[PDB]
């Protein structure tokens, strides 16, 4: 990720960016300890 | 039986160099090509970082 | 790229400029990143003080032994850098 700690309310929703290397993003982001499976198809980058 | 200087001795001190023409990249899968422009010979040297 | 001026005949260490106050550089670090005159530029008419870095007339001038421009050099530490001094003289 590029954020390390983000500040929670109640209820709602937070936005986070990161990096991989891999072709497809499948990961467990943890927020405040508890887990949660991420599922993606990510694309090539067209910089060369 | 004795000895003289000798005068205007090697200091150190600064002094300009001329800044090249910085080149246009025109980057490629698993390359790039430089695009020189070099009225005098100047030196380019490149190196991998592994 | 300074200009100063100094008379004709002018006594022995006399001001002629102050180059650290014209250039805006700090008073108290003209050691820490070494003043010194550059060595492609030697006058012998005149001298700078290192610590406060304030031209002074060294030997006495003469514009038949001159004779026209007198020209110094100066260089900085930390970062590198040069400056140039032209003086001229009166009749």
């Amino acid at each position: 990720l590029k954020e390390a700690t983000t500040h929670v309310t109640a209820v709602g929703s937070i936005t986070l960016h990161f990096s991989t290397s891999s072709p497809q993003a499948n990961f467990i982001v943890s927020l405040c300890g508890k887990k949660s499976t991420c599922n993606a198809e990510c694309k090539p980058p067209a910089d060369h | 039986q004795g000895k003289l200087h000798i005068p205007f001795r090697l200091t150190p001190t600064v002094c300009p160099v001329p800044l090249a023409h910085t080149p246009t990249v025109m980057k490629w899968f698993k390359g790039i090509t430089l695009h020189l422009t070099a009225t005098r010979p100047t030196l380019l040297t490149t190196r991998k970082l592994g | 790229q300074l200009h100063y001026t100094v008379q004709e005949e002018q006594e022995h260490g006399t001001f002629v400029g102050n180059i650290a106050e014209d250039l805006g550089l700090d008073i108290t670090k003209l050691s820490a990143r070494r003043f010194q005159t550059a060595p492609n530029s030697r006058s012998p008419y005149l001298e700078l003080n290192l610590e406060t870095g304030v031209l002074y007339v060294n030997e006495k001038i003469d514009r038949e032994q001159i004779c026209c421009l007198l020209h110094l050099e100066v260089f900085l530490e930390n970062p590198l850098e040069l400056f140039r001094v032209e003086i001229e003289v009166l009749d």
